[PDB]
């Protein structure tokens, strides 16, 4: 049977190939306690990941090895790779040929050192990365479109036409999920709350999951709330009491569309997905607007559709339809992509074995993925 | 005349449709029989008769074992379609690739459908597929090892010259 | 029955001898994909033609096998012919006779390829090399005329009387639709549209023919165009966007009567017309002037029989009747004019055989089609 | 004294006529701030210009108003003309007659906002709208030769014979400085190194300038270049951190001779300067062929000339020389040629003066110029 493994940078997603749902859903996640311990013979351990490290999260520091889809620490990696394949899926690597994930325009040596870890430490069959927008493409079950994927620390898109990428069109903002935590952790100061640990990262990320949403029209949803109370929600945090949450509910996700909030000087993900779709070819671009294809969590706000909507028919000539293509499962649709591609009868000659990575070395990657 | 599939003359062999799933000497994956490595079998017979069969005008078929030797006849001239001009690794993934894609089979654009018989169940369909899939994986991996016999980065022009032979003006 | 393919510059018509239009009629192209194939299985092909490469244009380059007239390319030849037979006519070549055309001042190597591909390759019973201009006058219902046949590479005039050709008046022109359709991407230029790759040289083909049309009175039209909004209109590209043209819509046709335009150093077509006229001898002369037959697809401008009666009397002596016959069929007269020959009795005897190519080899063409 | 300003899509170059080299030589830029400017006192301004803009370029987002050698932005390129005259030049517009420049193939509604902005914003006395390529040839020496210009914006080729250009043969490529800087920005993320920007964007052209180079045998650079050796080599960005790069030194000009790197459908620059021989009569080519003349900063790459000749060479016939002149000033060449062009003593009809564009309005400069 075949792994798959969509090595998220906020989460992970892994299964075997056609199953359709990740068996093992994750933070991406490694972690070391900050205290003395000094009750010791209760089962301590020097590092912990995961739900665990999550579980525990006041008393441990939390770091994330990958950083804007780069891994930045390759023990942390190692460490969250081995649990995946002996805690997670509970299988051993060296029987399952994997399947990988990567975000388009990454640093070559990331790929190459996901590659020799795969091979040299946990001795798997055979290997693939794929660039994980096409993935989201094979889920919506078509050959053409442009996919917008934001996940946790990277927004990307890819126009794909009749199975042709357009590699020249294709561009990445190092602006996500991760961003978006970081400017709802400020943005709170504002109302004169307090959000500095790791674990109050995690508490700021547990509010955007489930408060913020996306403003049809911002300086409105700005003038009703500098008028009502109605648009204001509220949470408790793990300590027991009790915040209010108002405009800092859609100027978070805003962000997205005026990265300037960040001080960014970038454009929103409107702007950039019809500089996309402007960069392909003129008989493309009809196709490209019918096939907006929306993938990863950072999409998954209330009104992210319909405010992409509203912006692309803006910036788009008026007499042609435009859609955004916002499934229920757009969390996975990177993964059950892979759970698709993985699965295909003419895939099988495409897979990089440990047979033919021997007398190539890490850069067989490069020659035989893409 | 033409030359028949000397399997004409086994008995009580499994069938779909009215192909014979006959014993196979492969490393595929899929449903036929493990044949013995020591004797031809139907893949050497479709393979050492082509090259006279592909001649002949008229062709009268004796059983199901010849409706297995004429499928791979017309699989044959497909590969040496599909292979010109490739080095022997390019023209492996081209007709495993060829070999793999969804393609007709009897009872569905066949271009036999006349002597051929439908699957007998919606269930026969399936090991139908799974038979000729893992059958024509093996005949294409099988002819390269003719066809790059003598040099490995073009195709042997003694076998290329079959590939608008197309046998009793039929192809797949 | 026999086929007729006018293999023409830019687009093949097709069909069978006896039948009122071709049933075949597809773009003369070869389209090979120019990005990245980045999605296993999807139905990809390695090259398409006709129809089907004007429809994924968008991700192809674009190239026609013959240019003014000639093969170029023997390859993509083939596999336009092989198209004709096998999926647009969808027949056997070796049951029927294929009665096929050139224009007349080719290169005699070009009929010897195109008879051996169709002996050899395609395997046809027997075969004929018709000139184009000659099937032409067939379609008019006429056995005297002048002919000009102007198509997508070349621009020709043959005048025949009572059935005699003559050959040294015979004259052609190396310009024609696709030497238009370039000076119209150039002119275009200059109103704030580029179009540049061989997909959009497609897009300014469909703009010249719904947009462009031939001025009686260049200057007054000139003129016209230069002080009023009344000869401008627009178009809408596949992309959604409009394009407004003005004078760039009779410009571009004015190319045919001022050939300088484009830099050539030759006669128009009126004058072309008529110094072949002028090379017959002096009694045909009158008979040639009431029959100038228009024929082919550059032909079919609104206004250009208007304009080439007017350009042929200020050559002439006013004192003879300038008739010019430009049918609405004129699209296809090169073809009609065939399928007329192809049914026709005598021409039964007139073919090039299967036996006496394989006795003569393929310079048999030579000594049997003219 | 005459004026003469090159407006450059990436760099002003301005000076009087019959001076050896351009007075003021800055980027043609406006900078605007995008950040809040709480500091009173700090000498902030509502916009930034040419080298007041390129030091200052942390705290301003930097936009060129010229794209593809056409102004996109009118209000900031008088703003750009108002800095090099008043500030850069420090002179009257109304006591100098200017010389100007435009591309080839431009659309020439640019050549008529450009002379009314002359005559109306600045009252100059009297103007002209040179053709870029015209002039290398002045400053050349020159009367016949193909002049390869390639600038910021833009790359053409114009041939011209005896003094005479012929327009037909005229090819204009939409690929030059920043086409390559933004390539070099995309590649420069195989590493990891991240720019994206507009200041980051100065810095990656600020690399380009000095560590690419046009590689003679570019298969044998990449197989040269895997073998870690000399050819990788170092620079250190503004913040004193140090990058690397190897093949990214070229890889980055060779998309002038593959611009399918970039996803374009075109010739490179070889092809594209054959093409236009190649399309001139067939008695002129032998002297373009010896007087294949290089312009405008982006053919100041190191190897650049002597591959070009070695590409020429190998599309034409072996029997004549095929000459490259690369001049070291070649950088300025269209100002000098214009230096040239406004002080010979036979040029003074040739002006455009506000007298005759009083009665004809902007559409005169079609009259004068070409
Ligand atoms: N419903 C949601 N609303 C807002 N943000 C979400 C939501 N669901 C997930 N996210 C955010 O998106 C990221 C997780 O999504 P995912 O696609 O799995 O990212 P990744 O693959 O890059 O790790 C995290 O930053 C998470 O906080
Ligand atoms: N209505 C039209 N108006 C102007 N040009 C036309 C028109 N219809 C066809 N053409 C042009 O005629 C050419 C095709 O004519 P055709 O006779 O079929 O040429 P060919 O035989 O050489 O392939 C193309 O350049 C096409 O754009
Ligand atoms: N030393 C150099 N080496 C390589 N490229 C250079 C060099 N100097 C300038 N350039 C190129 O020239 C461009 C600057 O524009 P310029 O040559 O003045 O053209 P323009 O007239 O259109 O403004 C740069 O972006 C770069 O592509
Ligand atoms: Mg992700
Ligand atoms: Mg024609
Ligand atoms: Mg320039």
């Amino acid at each position: 049977t075949a792994l798959v493994c969509d090595n998220g940078s906020g989460l992970v997603k892994a299964g075997f190939a056609g199953d359709d749902a990740p068996r093992a859903v994750f933070p991406s996640i490694v972690g070391r306690p900050r205290h003395q311990g000094v009750m010791v013979g209760m089962g301590q351990k020097d590092s912990y990941v995961g739900d665990e490290a999550q579980s525990k999260r006041g008393i441990l520091t939390l770091k994330y090895p990958i950083e804007h889809g780069i891994i930045t620490n390759w023990d942390d990696m190692e460490k969250i790779w081995h649990h995946t394949f002996y805690n997670e899926l509970r299988v051993a690597p060296e029987e399952h040929p994997t399947l990988l994930t990567e975000a388009p325009l990454n640093p070559k040596a990331n790929r190459e050192k996901m590659t020799q870890i795969m091979f040299e430490t946990f001795n798997v069959p055979a290997m693939y990365v794929a660039i994980q927008a096409v993935l989201s493409l094979y889920a919506s079950g078509r050959t053409t479109g442009i996919v917008l994927d934001s996940g946790d620390g990277v927004t990307h898109n890819v126009p794909i036409y009749e199975g042709y990428a357009l590699p020249h069109a294709i561009m990445r903002l190092d602006l996500a999920g991760r961003d978006l935590t970081d400017y709802l952790m400020k943005i709170l100061t504002e109302r004169g709350y307090s959000f500095v640990t790791t674990a109050e990262r995690e508490i700021v990320r547990d509010i955007k999951e489930k408060l913020c949403y996306v403003a049809l029209d911002f300086e409105n949803e700005m003038a009703t709330a500098a008028s009502s109370s109605s648009l204001e929600k509220s949470y408790e945090l793990p300590d027991g009491q009790v915040i209010t949450i108002g405009n800092e509910r859609f100027r978070c996700p805003e962000t997205l569309f005026q990265p300037s909030f960040i001080g960014m000087e970038s454009a929103g993900i409107h702007e950039t997905t019809y500089n996309s779709i402007m960069k392909c070819d003129i008989d493309i671009r009809k196709d490209l607007y019918a096939n907006n294809v929306m993938s990863g969590g950072t999409t998954m706000y209330p009104g992210i559709a319909d405010r992409m909507q509203k912006e692309i028919t803006a910036l788009a000539p008026s007499t042609m339809k435009i859609k955004i293509i916002a499934p229920p499962e757009r969390k996975y649709s990177v993964w059950i992509g892979g759970s698709i591609l993985a699965s295909l009868s003419t895939f099988q000659q495409m897979w990089i074995t440990k047979q033919e990575y021997d007398e190539a070395g890490p850069s067989i990657v490069h020659r035989k993925c893409f | 005349p033409a030359y028949h599939s000397s399997f004409l003359s086994l008995t009580d062999v499994p069938t779909t449709g009215n192909i014979a799933m006959l014993p196979l000497k492969t490393k595929f994956r899929g449903p036929a029989y493990p044949a013995d490595e020591s004797q031809m079998d139907i893949i050497d017979e479709c393979i050492g008769l082509f090259r006279a069969n592909c001649f002949f005008r008229n062709f009268e078929i004796k059983g199901p074992a010849d409706r297995t030797l004429i499928y791979g006849t017309l699989f044959i001239s497909e590969c040496l379609g599909r292979v010109n001009g490739l080095n022997y690794r390019d023209a492996e993934r081209q007709l495993n690739s060829l070999a793999l894609e969804n393609f007709s089979i009897p009872g569905s654009g066949f271009p036999l459908n006349a002597l051929y018989a439908p699957p007998l169940s919606p269930q026969d369909a399936e090991i139908m597929r799974t038979y000729l899939t893992q059958f024509r994986q093996e005949l294409a991996y099988r002819l390269l090892s003719h066809v790059y016999a003598t040099e490995k980065d073009h195709p042997s022009k003694w076998w290329t010259c079959f590939s608008k032979r197309r046998f009793m003006n039929k192809a797949l």
